[PDB]
């Protein structure tokens, strides 16, 4: 017989980039990357406005159903 | 509400510045301022849960900052040284941003939260239930009707109480009236319960009508949804200095905050489940000839009691209310112045503002409201002084 | 079936640019840089005073909805 | 629904020019400055006496409700 | 026939947004975040004062009966 | 039927701004912080006179009952 | 019913202004302060003779029972 | 009921003016600027024959008990 | 896909020749080198007063979009 693990397409609507996964990840880093001026106070944290779009193609374009 | 653009415009004014112166130369140159004519944030566009009884209402909110003239112024014136131258123228113009006129407002900068005072929101929850528990609310869908096929009953019941009554007293003559016939017509018993049994066919259709509809009514109409949906607008006027923002311026300005409180809510009882599992007598399976003449009183037991139950205040259960936020005013500077130178135318500013926001927390006691039932219609009132009058006292 | 982690837009309003996450990262750059003039008293914590709208605007219009 | 991170009006009056942080960083350049003149003693910490507005009004202007 | 778990409507009104569980779990965080000051004393425990909204309308308004 | 987690307004009156939670936590940071001078004895533990009222605001007015 | 946290007045009057705290944060300053002239020697720790009684002013005057 | 903190007058006696405090810190410049004339040789640190008095006036005589 | 470190023209108005740049570097010569006649008093400090305008058009119009 066939599979029974998928065939309802809800993970790929839910954690994908159409989805609201995109969202939570793009203001994790101005939560604590625009507040750190108090200790530090350095240009450290400026690599991370590029590996957003980077790593999410990277890792849904792998099987793609 | 009033009149809004939502486009972003631009325009330049020169001083163419112154012147120278130284011478013359012257121258120178102027200046321008751018500046800003106006501003319009995102377009915040939620969904809700729906179901297959009543739609959910979901989260909307908009608001516009326009600003008019500068317003400137012257211163221167111267012176121168160186030387030369121177012258014165016033330157000095000194113009103004678009996105921060809100200063002398307390209206957050998403448009949606709005500081509202203490003498505001306290009187705009009081008007609202001291109408529901008084009987004062527009109906819905599901009660129209549902109060058209009740009404029918307690309106028959004035042509056969009024005629039941007339055959002890001995005037014959108000009793062909009320049974749709004629008075050409002469009788020829002579006995009390023999002239009833002669017009046996005036009152046959009389009776298949009750059981028409009130088998409707404790099987279907008292086992959906009846929503119902209460309007009241409260607004004041609040006038600020400022324680001073830048520049110281212171604012010196005036705001305008409206709040229409929309409860949705339906009726839900406990004992309201025991009148709708009882049952009815049947003349067409009773046989008229060896019951005597007193069994209409004795029969008018389940009806009755449905014509004291619907006068009772019946208690009910919110879902979710919708708290309207909606603030109109300006702010004229116233601015412062320086230184030285111277011258014045002397430098003025003048700028608008336009919100709307509907609330998802409700307002409602949890210790019970007796609301009354929309089923104290005048027609059937009347049934009430029929009974206790003359079928009790 | 759809998505379940979405449909609210809350964090939107809460974690953006038109919200208060812009008023808080303002004044705590002046909280440490206006008072650093006692052991450095020098010009080097001078040019955030324009990349606060610049990190907020790349880091907020990337997916947007 | 709304935030919940503003709508008090609170950090704004604290942390703002009609406020106390204007008197405390005002201080703090007389406190250094005019005390230094025993190692150094050079016309050197004196660009201080016009910045201090200014940092404040660039910075404030940003928002300003 | 039908179910007979619920019919009720007891559990709603007691798990739910307009309950007392939302008044509960919001003086947990400031019981044990405003008081860690003595060992740590540090901007760490900030993130969680928008969450607390976010997560009770994510698993409410699920269902929905 | 109704809820049975409140009913009492007990835990409003202990657990609030007009309670006794607002006074035990604004004398924990002078117990810890006014005694660090021996060790340390730098200015960076002076940003916690403020946000006291803050915290206390954003997090009893987000339900009220 | 009302709370239970308080009642006694037994922390004001312990960690207050007319108790033993104000003697306990006045010595030591001049514990390290008037002995850092070893290695460092140099006008430095000097301001903290003034923070004292405003630090305990914006603390303690903060409720007031 | 009243504090547990004090009540032995033991600490007045200790960390005082006339205790053993001013004796440790009046021969800790000698110790160290009457050698420094090695390396150094200069007039330089002659400005502590009188901040010693004056240092432990301004801090012993704040509270008094 | 393309890049998104671009796309909005924020930097290029901020940084710029039409912007705000070319007149904080033009007005921080004659702060120091317009009042520095007490100690040296020699014309020296004169070639500043053309290299402004060259260094801002070779570095300016390198990429140029
Ligand atoms: C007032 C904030 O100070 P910080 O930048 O946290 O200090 C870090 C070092 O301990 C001294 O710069
Ligand atoms: C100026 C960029 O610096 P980074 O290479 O990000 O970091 C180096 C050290 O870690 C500084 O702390
Ligand atoms: C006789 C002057 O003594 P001071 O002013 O304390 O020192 C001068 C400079 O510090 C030399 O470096
Ligand atoms: C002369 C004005 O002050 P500055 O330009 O900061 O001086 C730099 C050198 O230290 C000269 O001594
Ligand atoms: C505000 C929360 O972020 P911080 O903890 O301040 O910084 C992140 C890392 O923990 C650096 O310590
Ligand atoms: C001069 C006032 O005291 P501080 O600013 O703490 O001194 C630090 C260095 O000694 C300056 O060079
Ligand atoms: C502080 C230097 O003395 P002034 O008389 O101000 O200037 C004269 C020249 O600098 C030669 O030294
Ligand atoms: C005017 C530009 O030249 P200067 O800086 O005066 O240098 C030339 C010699 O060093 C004379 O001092």
């Amino acid at each position: 017989q066939d599979l029974m693990a998928s065939g309802n397409t809800t993970v790929k609507a839910t954690f994908g980039k159409d989805s609201s996964v995109v969202k939570w990840v793009v203001l994790a880093e101005v939560l604590v990357g625009a507040v750190m001026y108090m200790m530090t106070k350095n240009v450290k944290f400026l690599a991370g406005f590029a590996i957003i779009s980077v790593f999410i193609a990277v890792g849904m374009a792998v099987v793609g159903l | 509400m009033r009149a809004f653009s939502t486009l972003d415009r631009e325009n330049e004014t020169f001083v163419p510045s112154v012147r120278v112166y130284a011478d013359g130369e012257t121258e120178d140159n102027s200046f321008s301022l751018k500046y800003r004519s106006n501003w319009t944030p995102g377009r915040f566009n939620s969904t809700g849960a729906k179901t297959k009884q009543w739609h959910y209402p979901s989260p909307y909110s908009r608001g516009a900052l326009s600003v008019t003239s500068i317003d400137q112024g012257a211163y221167k014136r111267s012176g121168s040284s160186w030387g030369r131258p121177y012258e014165e123228k016033a330157g000095f113009g000194f113009s103004l941003d678009a996105r921060s006129c809100y200063s002398l407002f307390p209206v957050s900068q998403n448009l949606t939260y709005i500081e509202v005072p203490q003498n505001v929101a306290n009187r705009a929850s009081t008007e609202v239930l001291q109408k529901v528990t008084q009987g004062n609310f527009n109906l819905g869908v599901a009660l129209a009707e549902a109060r058209s096929t009740a009404s029918q009953l307690a309106t028959q019941t004035i042509a056969l109480v009024k005629a039941y009554t007339a055959a002890r007293r001995g005037n014959w003559r108000q009793a062909l009236r009320y049974l749709a016939l004629n008075e050409d017509r002469k009788f020829r018993s002579k006995h009390v319960a023999g002239r009833w049994l002669e017009l046996q066919f005036g009152w046959l259709p009389l009776m298949s009508d009750i059981q028409g509809a009130y088998e409707m009514l404790t099987k279907v109409h008292l086992q959906e949804f009846l929503p119902m949906r209460a309007v009241r607008q409260v607004g004041t006027n609040i006038k600020l200095d400022g324680r001073l923002s830048y520049p110281a311026a212171n604012f010196q300005t005036t705001c305008n905050i409206s709040r229409r409180i929309v409860i949705w809510f339906y009726i839900n009882d406990a004992r309201l489940a025991w009148l709708s599992s009882l049952g009815i007598l049947n003349p067409l399976g009773i046989v008229w000839e060896k019951v005597p003449f007193s069994f209409v009183v004795d029969w008018l037991l389940p009806v009755g009691n449905m014509l004291e139950g619907l006068t009772a205040p019946v208690g009910c259960s919110y879902m979710s209310g919708t708290v309207t936020d909606v603030i109109t005013g300006e702010s004229i500077i116233s601015v412062d112045a320086p230184y030285g130178w111277t011258v014045e135318r002397q430098g003025t500013a003048k700028a608008q503002i336009s919100a709307m926001h509907r609330g998802v927390q409700s307002v409602w006691p949890t210790t019970g409201a007796y609301v009354k039932s929309p089923f104290s219609m005048v027609h059937t009132l009347d049934a009430l002084a029929l009974i206790r009058q003359r079928l009790s006292r």
